[PDB]
């Protein structure tokens, strides 16, 4: 099957100072957003139709309540403990957990928190292990957490009993947006030149779904090791963007075409041709 | 704690721009530390109303990062830019969108 492969869920905690602290969460399949979280009413934001997956409505609003709970708990025992823990402020605390269905049927689950936009811990085997740019506060922050026995209790079964049921009821539920084909559209352009006597060439692909995708710069049947690929970008509404570039001397750009291949195509590649003297 | 990171600024189309032609026009920031941050989507210098942007995200090196759009009609003349403030950042930084 094509489409996402893994579920998280994040949250983003911002320390002002001892007395304001603001929390962002949100559900996530690989980077689509299917869970936003309301910090105006403490209750999640369900952004499409199957985004509950299997689970009954009783089971989706308890566990709700467990993340809003924990919200609020989590500042609460940050601002308490901040001191002991001698916390400048402000400072941001992240957090990251799910699972992942691998090749061979296996779900695997995870946990990484992070503190100044570094690694802080992780959850190997249902427990706590301090990462080494956490210091001496990480190792402190896990002796202190594990005797929490709620608390141990409630993270091992959602992160080894939960979320792999909810993944599989969700992976199928939503199948036919996550499944989909959207075909891109291809187009040229002239980028900034690289240096005297030389060009950018530029060649877009865009709209497409799902992501994985080949763009490639061609003379003919050969393949220009020279093309360099862009970074995936974004659009709204659950497509991407990609460049794909090549530098080549004045004299050198007759000749050369863009070859994109998708899954949404049915092997039918888009070609494009770059025409000099402003022909496109 | 202490190491911040300034935010990347990429600006582009949704479409191919065709003068006259309704379009979208995407701003995507990234690669920044703490998370507050101030975007805006600019039509010759002046700020848009009506821009949409994604919920907070960031990347497995903790870095996060936002999307930024507006549905825009390109011109020949008009300037269409990306406005981005952070406390990284002394001022704000302006990435103007270019088709070529
Ligand atoms: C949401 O969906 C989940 C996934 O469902 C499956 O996939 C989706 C996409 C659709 O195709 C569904 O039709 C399909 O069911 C549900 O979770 C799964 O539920 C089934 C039971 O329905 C469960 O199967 C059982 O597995 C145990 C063995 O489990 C252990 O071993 C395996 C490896 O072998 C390991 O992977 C596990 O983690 C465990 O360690 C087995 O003993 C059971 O056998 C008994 O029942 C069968 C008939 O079902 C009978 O023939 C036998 O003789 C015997 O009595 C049975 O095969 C899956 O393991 C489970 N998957 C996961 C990853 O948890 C989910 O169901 C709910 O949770 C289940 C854990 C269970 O409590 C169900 O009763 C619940 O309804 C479903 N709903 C929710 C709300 O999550
Ligand atoms: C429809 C969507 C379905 C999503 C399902 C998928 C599962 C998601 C996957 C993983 C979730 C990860 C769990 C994190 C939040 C769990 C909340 C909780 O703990 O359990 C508690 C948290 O509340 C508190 O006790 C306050 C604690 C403050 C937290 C500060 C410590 C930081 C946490 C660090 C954890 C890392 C170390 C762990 C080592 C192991 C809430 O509960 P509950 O039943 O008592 O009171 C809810 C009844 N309504
Ligand atoms: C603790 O931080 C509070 C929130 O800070 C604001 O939000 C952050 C996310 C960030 O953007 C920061 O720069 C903001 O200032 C403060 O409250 C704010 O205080 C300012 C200035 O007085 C005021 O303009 C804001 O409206 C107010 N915001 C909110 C949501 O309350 C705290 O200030 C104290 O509390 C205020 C309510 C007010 O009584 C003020 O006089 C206090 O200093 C910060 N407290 C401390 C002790 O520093
Ligand atoms: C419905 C679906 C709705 C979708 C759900 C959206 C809501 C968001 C869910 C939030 C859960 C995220 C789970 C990830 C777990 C993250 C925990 C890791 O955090 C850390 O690493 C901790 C960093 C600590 C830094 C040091 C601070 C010092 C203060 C000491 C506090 C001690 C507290 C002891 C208790
Ligand atoms: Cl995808
Ligand atoms: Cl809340
Ligand atoms: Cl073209
Ligand atoms: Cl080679
Ligand atoms: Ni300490």
């Amino acid at each position: 099957f094509q489409g996402p492969t893994s579920f998280h869920v994040i949250q983003t905690s911002s320390f002002t100072n001892s007395t304001w602290a603001q929390t962002q969460g949100s559900g996530w399949l690989d980077d689509l957003q299917i869970h936003g979280w309301d910090s105006d009413s403490g209750t999640a934001i369900f952004l499409k139709p199957w985004s509950k997956g299997n689970f009954s409505d009783k089971e989706v609003a308890e566990l709700e309540e467990i993340f809003r709970v924990y919200i609020f708990g989590f500042a609460r025992e940050v601002q308490d403990f901040a001191g002991d823990f001698q916390m400048k402020y402000p400072f941001e605390i992240q957090g990251i957990a799910g699972c992942e269905l691998h090749s061979g049927g296996a779900i695997v689950s995870f946990l990484r928190g992070a503190l100044g936009g570094l690694d802080f811990l992780s959850v190997k085997n249902a427990s706590c292990v301090p990462s080494p740019e956490g210091g001496s506060r990480a190792q402190k922050f896990c002796a202190l957490i594990i005797q929490y026995q709620g608390i141990m209790e409630t993270v091992r079964i959602l992160l080894y009993e939960t979320c792999p049921r909810y993944l599989l009821g969700v992976l199928n539920a939503g199948k036919a947006d996550l499944q989909r084909q959207v075909k891109p559209e291809a187009w040229l352009s002239s980028g900034p030149s690289p240096g005297p006597g030389r060009l950018q060439l530029v060649c877009h692909v865009s709209g497409f779904y799902p992501k994985p995708v080949w763009v490639m710069w061609m003379r003919g049947e050969q393949e220009q090791q020279g093309t360099q690929l862009g970074d995936i970008l974004p659009n709204a509404n659950w497509t991407w963007y990609l460049r794909a570039t090549l530098d080549v001397a004045d004299g050198e750009a007759a000749g050369l075409s863009c070859r994109v291949k998708h899954s949404s195509l049915e092997g039918q590649d888009i070609i494009l041709y770059w025409r000099g003297s402003g022909l496109n | 704690p202490k190491i911040q990171r300034t935010p990347k600024i990429q600006v582009y189309s949704r479409h191919p721009a065709e003068n006259g032609k309704s379009n979208f026009l995407n701003c995507y920031v990234s690669g920044f530390h703490p998370s507050d941050i101030e975007v805006d989507l600019l039509k010759n210098g002046e700020r848009i109303e009506k821009v949409e942007h994604s919920d907070l995200s960031f990347s497995k090196d903790w870095s996060f990062y936002l999307l930024y759009y507006t549905e825009f009609t390109p011109t020949e003349k008009d300037e269409y830019a990306c406005r981005v403030n952070h406390v990284t950042l002394s001022q704000p930084k302006i990435v103007k969108w270019d088709r070529d």
